[PDB]
């Protein structure tokens, strides 16, 4: 589960950068789509962790 | 995109945002309570004969950072504003949640939204009279639905009805 845990950390880093990008910005649908995509990956990784 | 509808679960802690999401997504329900940070899901469904996808963003009952909350709320196309019928304070909290949604989407006129009174299986513990919640939803111009993520009562209905509101808005544009 070390591999999954490290990928969670990597995707969380990317999620934080997308929140930084989006805050106070011009409406950016492409970046919003990537935000939800990264969250979907995080959710899937955590589901795998719990069996 | 008329084939992808973006739904956000909003409401205070413990009301069943994640339970509704996971019942809808996977037909699962567990009694455990693990507070959400943020989670997201995608599902293919048939909505009135057309094959579409629903994206769901499941939020924290209380977000540490205003910017994170605003980023999530601004990205949604429609909202399920959830409270628990067993916790009156969660019902009163919906008013401020709605204001936050309206502020962050200020260029949009009528935001697709439904008020969801969850935990309808716990009728004997009700603290929110049906009439109080119905009246508030009428004042906001939205549907009120009572749900149970545990028994599946009206769970599909709230997600499909919100998708229909989003589809209506998208066609009007
Ligand atoms: N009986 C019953 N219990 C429910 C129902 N929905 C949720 N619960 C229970 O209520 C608790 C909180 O549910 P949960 O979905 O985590 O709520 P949440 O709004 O996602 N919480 P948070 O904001 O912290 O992420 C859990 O113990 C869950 O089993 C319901 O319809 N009926
Ligand atoms: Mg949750």
């Amino acid at each position: 589960q070390a591999g999954i845990k490290e990928e969670i950390r990597r995707q969380e880093f990317l999620l934080n950068s997308l929140h930084r990008d989006l805050q106070g910005g011009i409406k950016d649908l492409s970046k919003e789509h990537r935000l939800w995509e990264v969250l979907r990956i995080l959710t899937a990784l955590r589901r795998k962790l719990r069996e | 995109s008329l084939a992808l509808h973006k739904v956000i679960m909003v409401g205070s802690g413990g009301v069943g945002k994640s339970a509704l999401t996971l019942q809808f997504m996977y037909d699962e329900f567990v009694e455990d309570y693990e507070p959400t940070k943020a989670d997201s899901y995608r599902k293919k469904v048939v909505l009135d004969g057309e094959e579409v996808q629903i994206d769901i963003l499941d939020t924290a009952g209380l977000e540490d950072y205003a910017a994170i909350r605003d980023n999530y709320f601004r990205s949604g196309e429609g909202f399920l504003l959830v409270f628990s019928i067993t916790e009156h304070e969660s019902f009163t909290a919906t008013a401020e949640f709605r204001e936050q949604i309206l502020r962050v989407k200020a260029e949009e006129d009528k935001i697709p939204l439904l008020v969801v009174g969850n935990k309808s299986d716990l009728e004997e513990r009700r603290q929110v009279p049906v009439e109080e919640a119905r009246s508030k939803a009428e004042e906001w111009g939205v549907q009120y639905v009572e749900t149970s993520a545990k028994t599946r009562a009206n769970v599909d209905k709230v997600f499909f009805d919100l998708m229909r509101e989003i589809r209506t808005k998208k066609m009007s544009e």
